RNA sequence: AAAUGGAUGGCGCUGGAGCGUCGGGCCCAUACCCGGCCGUCGCCGGCCUACGCCGCGACGAGUAGGAGGGCCGCUGCGGUGAGCCUUGAAGCCUAGGGCGCGGGCCCGGGUGGAGCCGCCGCAGGUGCAGAUCUUGGUGGUAGUAGCAAAUAUUCAAACG
RNA sequence: AGGCGGCCGCCCCCUCGCCCGUCACGCACCGCACGUUCGUGGGGAACCUGGCGCUAAACCAUUCGUAGACGACCUGCUUC
């Protein structure tokens, strides 16, 4: 042991679990929250990358 | 018209920690909860019920789907009073966490 | 000769067999499992199908490394294989128990297919030439095929 | 109903399981009869809890019930006519039992001879036309 | 999910969203809702669904979806889509889609410009790639028997 | 049959010895309020044990292997798992038989609820010592529910109280027939046969 | 203060399910006592196979090893069963019935077609789970690897 | 994690819907067990009848590339 040059490493933990998506439409996870304050408002659309 | 049967629920066979006497069943039969409350009982016949498919059965007036292994209570079982039996053929042991009839004949009141 | 499964009458039953065929008894497994339990023109338009490659036989227990197809989720099943020759000797045997049936005098429109039965013929060696002069089996794997027709009714 | 032999009693037998040999169900070479085990580390031989009973002495029948037919005599196999005529004396505890290789047409001849002596036969309608 | 109403006049693109092969699909979709949508008996039966929707429910998802008739696309399929609307009470975000259905939504009645919105999508297929393009691991040197 | 168990006041290891003995017999029980579930000890060591069995998993695969549940019926329902004989078709079954639930479900809205003295804080605790709340934990380790369940344990609680109004004001009219007269021939016989 | 995540067995436990002193009950081992059965040994009974029949009592574990018994088994030999049978012997199979503690055996049912067995003595090339055991056959691997050194084939017709 | 309960107006009717007293019977199956239960128990295949209704969708094939080792994923197909 005591690998002598410690490096950064690579890739992410985070993104691991991956797979073709099921969902081909990019679903959103979590909207962003509420109040009675504020008006009355959608949050998401929809797009095609010309 | 009634039930005629005390309660009692199959706990185990007569065990040490690792191995079994399949010859003596427990019995947590329900209302005695002491060693002075399970004296009643020292004598007690019991009948386990349980269904097959064949017609194996008594002569009370028509044929069904029940069957019974018979047997009666020996002796007391532990300060929480629990009730030791001998039935005439060995448990299935299926019966564990089920119910046990203790019907009232030939004790002595 | 004998037949294991006998049906319940030979009047109303063909009857037809092949012996020492150059098969493989995998592929002739899987496929006499897709025939069994079909009408005869069902199995023969899907021998046809399976010549053409537009509906496979699914490889169920002889399946080591068989790739999958799409044509095999009318089994429910994922894989799956065309098998050309297996196809065309079963198709054979089925032309020769059609014949049979027709020289006993049978309904010949309302045949389904009973019982088929496959298993392994006595095999021929050859020699592969491997490494470091080593001669080693080259073996075939032949069939015995049986199958027992019955009237629908 | 046939011939109702003596008092006979609760016939046991201590156990009936023919005991079996150790890793015949592994290995289909191995025939069922037992053969005692001499391995240095076996843990039949050893008697580890939870294995198989070794047969020994203890699992001896009584005297009483011992060769007992579940009918309550005992098996004498017969050939033929002498050996069927030397159990007139012990006929209600010693039954006949005819031989494999007997025709049917001497079997009918020894049955009818037993019917006739009182002797129980084992296998009265066995072999007939 | 409380329970979902769907408008009345539903397009043929979301109707080849819900079928799978429009061709041998004998466009069968939604008769008895529409039909629930005419009746007058049926009517009482979807505005007392509101007033329970009112009472219960907090969040309120809006179904939309887009016209692939303006788009020089191939796809013909309608992607539908439930956004969360972040307004005010249930009541009046309840009458604000009541009023709104069957309508459209441009761009400019909901974003603005210079506003810091993110961005949910699907990366490329690169297909099944190897290590050092998929975790961009150094490779091994040209000495190396069985794989660099 | 049911054995419908409050949470409110009990402890982890108690009332999960009397579950687990009482579920292999065959009474199906179902603790019901289990964010309630005392727990004995300082709430800095009871997140401290918790955080040490989070730490507990496999470093090969995290997900084949150690699960780790944050809800508290779900700590209840392995709480009660490591001491049933659950690899076998006993535990399996009484596992089966046992239900658990955070908060008070509708049919037990209606039931009513058992408390068992023989694992409560106050018969089994000292009272100046210290201890915790298994909600409070939760909450504060991963099981983000408390202000739904918090606010629908307030909706029932409402409910319950215009419940018991209109119970003890039927108690009241009915005590007021058992004031008025002519019913005291048959009391006859039962004060002297234990009223 | 130590390296994978982990151990009063775990779960858990604080008016104890911790600690030290103890009381009464409760649970069981092949240990003890009583009783039923088998075997060995000792003492003994009878003028009922005397190598058989009973009676009493105490004891039974065991590798290496040593004895006694086997109405356990295989092959062949001499006596012996007025033995068995082509109206079916040996062999083989069997969710059939049974015996002996066990070696094994007897009967029933299905193919088979010409030899076989019991008792008493005699003689063995006489019992297999192993030996990188010898010969022969067959599985998993497995319809898997592999049909890739040397630039390349394509259309129509013909016998079939 | 909801389906039973409460109110109002009528309906084919019931004043023995319950306790106290009198009367006479119903299997009294002659000593015997698994008997009486929420059961018009759970689901599966069919048989004949009343009313109200229902008249499809996947998979293969083909095409497509925003996808592909093979499967798999996103797609088109009307006679305007
Ligand atoms: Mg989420
Ligand atoms: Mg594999
Ligand atoms: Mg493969
Ligand atoms: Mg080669
Ligand atoms: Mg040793
Ligand atoms: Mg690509
Ligand atoms: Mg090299
Ligand atoms: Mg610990
Ligand atoms: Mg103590
Ligand atoms: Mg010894
Ligand atoms: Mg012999
Ligand atoms: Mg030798
Ligand atoms: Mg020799
Ligand atoms: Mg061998
Ligand atoms: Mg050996
Ligand atoms: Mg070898
Ligand atoms: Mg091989
Ligand atoms: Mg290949
Ligand atoms: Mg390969
Ligand atoms: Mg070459
Ligand atoms: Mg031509
Ligand atoms: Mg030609």
């Amino acid at each position: 042991s005591h690998r002598k040059f410690s490096a950064p490493r690579h890739g992410s933990l985070g993104f691991l679990p991956r797979k073709r998506s099921s969902r081909h439409r990019g679903k959103v996870k979590s909207f962003p929250k509420d109040d009675p304050s504020k008006p009355v408002h959608l949050t998401a659309f929809l797009g095609y990358k010309a | 018209s009634g039930r005629l049967w005390s309660k009692a629920i199959f706990a185990g066979y007569k065990r040490g920690l690792r191995n079994q006497r399949e010859h003596t069943a427990l019995l947590k039969i329900e209302g005695v909860y002491a060693r002075d409350e399970t004296e009643f009982y020292l004598g007690k016949r019991c009948a386990y019920v349980y269904k097959a498919k064949n017609n194996t059965v008594t002569p009370g007036g028509k044929p069904n789907k029940t069957r019974v292994i018979w047997g009666k209570v020996t002796r007391a079982h532990g300060n929480s009073g629990m009730v030791r039996a001998k039935f005439r053929s060995n448990l299935p042991a299926k019966a564990i966490g089920h119910r046990i009839r203790v019907m009232l004949y030939p004790s002595r009141i | 000769v004998r037949y294991s499964l006998d049906p319940e009458n030979p009047t109303k039953s063909c009857k037809s067999r092949g012996s020492n065929l150059r098969v493989h008894f995998k592929n002739t497994r899987e496929t006499a499992q897709a025939i069994k339990g079909m009408h005869i023109r069902k199995a023969t338009k899907y021998l046809k199908d399976v010549t053409l490659q537009k509906q496979c036989v699914p490889f169920r227990r002889y399946n080591g490394g068989v790739g999958r197809c799409a044509q095999a989720k009318q089994w429910g099943w994922t894989q799956g294989r065309w098998p050309k020759k297996s196809a065309e000797f079963l198709l054979h045997m089925l032309k020769n128990a059609e014949s049979n049936a027709e020289l006993k005098g049978l309904d010949v429109d309302s045949l389904v297919i009973e019982h088929i039965q496959v298993n392994k013929a006595p095999k021929m060696r050859r020699r592969t030439y491997r490494a470091h002069g080593r001669i080693n089996p080259y073996m075939s794997s032949p069939c015995h095929i049986e199958m027992i027709l019955t009237e629908k009714e | 109903a046939a011939l109702r032999p003596l008092v006979k009693p609760k016939i046991v037998k201590k156990r009936t399981k023919k005991f079996i040999r150790h890793q015949s169900d592994r290995y289909v070479k191995i025939k069922r009869n037992w053969r005692k085990p001499r391995g240095i580390d076996n843990r039949v031989r050893r008697r580890f809890k939870g294995q198989i009973l070794m047969p020994n002495i203890g699992y001896g029948s009584n005297k009483k019930t011992k060769h007992m037919l579940p009918s309550g005599f005992r098996k004498f196999l017969v050939h033929n006519v002498k050996e069927l005529e030397v159990l007139l004396m012990c006929n209600k505890s010693y039954c006949a039992e005819i031989a494999h290789n007997v025709s049917s047409k001497n079997r009918k001849a020894i049955v009818e001879r037993a019917a006739q002596l009182a002797i129980r036969v084992t296998n009265p309608n066995a072999r007939l036309r | 999910t409380f329970k979902t109403v769907f408008a009345e006049h539903i397009s043929d693109e979301c109707k080849r969203r819900f079928y799978k092969n429009w061709h041998k699909s004998k466009k069968k979709a939604f008769t008895k809702y529409c039909k629930k949508w005419q009746d007058e008996d049926g009517k009482k039966q979807l505005e007392k669904d509101f007033s329970s929707m009112k009472k219960y429910c907090q969040v309120i998802r809006v179904i939309a979806h887009t016209q692939m008739r303006l788009l020089p696309l191939r796809q013909k399929k309608a992607h539908l889509m439930e956004i969360q609307v972040n307004g005010g009470t249930v009541a009046e975000k309840l009458d604000w889609a009541r009023e709104r259905l069957e309508q459209q939504v441009p761009v400019n009645q909901v974003f603005g410009q210079d506003e810091m919105i993110d961005v949910i999508g699907v990366t490329k297929g690169k297909g099944y790639k190897g290590v050092t393009s998929r975790w961009h691991t150094k490779k091994l040197p040209r000495k190396t028997h069985r794989g660099l | 049959q049911v054995l419908v168990l409050d949470g409110r006041g009990h402890l982890l290891g108690r009332l999960a010895a009397i579950v687990a003995k009482q579920v292999l017999l065959g009474r199906k029980v179902v603790v019901v309020r289990c964010e309630g579930i005392n727990i004995s000890g300082n709430f800095y060591r009871n997140k401290l044990k918790y955080l040490a069995f989070l730490r507990k998993r496999m470093n090969t695969n995290p997900s084949r292997g150690p699960y780790h549940f944050r809800a508290p019926s779900r700590i209840f329902w392995r709480t009660v798992r490591g001491m049933l004989p659950h690899k076998t078709k006993r535990g399996q079954a009484a596992l089966d038989r046992l239900k658990v639930f955070d908060g008070i479900p509708p049919p037990y809205d209606k039931k009513k609820r058992m408390v068992v003295p023989a694992a409560l804080k106050v018969v089994r605790l000292k009272p100046t010592r210290k201890f915790a709340y298994l909600g409070r934990l939760a909450h504060e380790v991963g099981w983000k529910y408390q202000a739904v369940t918090a606010t629908l344990e307030e909706k029932r609680k409402e409910k319950a109280k215009i419940h018991y109004r209109k119970k003890k004001q039927l108690m009241r009219l009915r005590k007021q027939a058992e004031k008025n007269v002519e019913k005291k021939i048959d009391k006859y016989t039962e004060v002297l046969k234990t009223h």
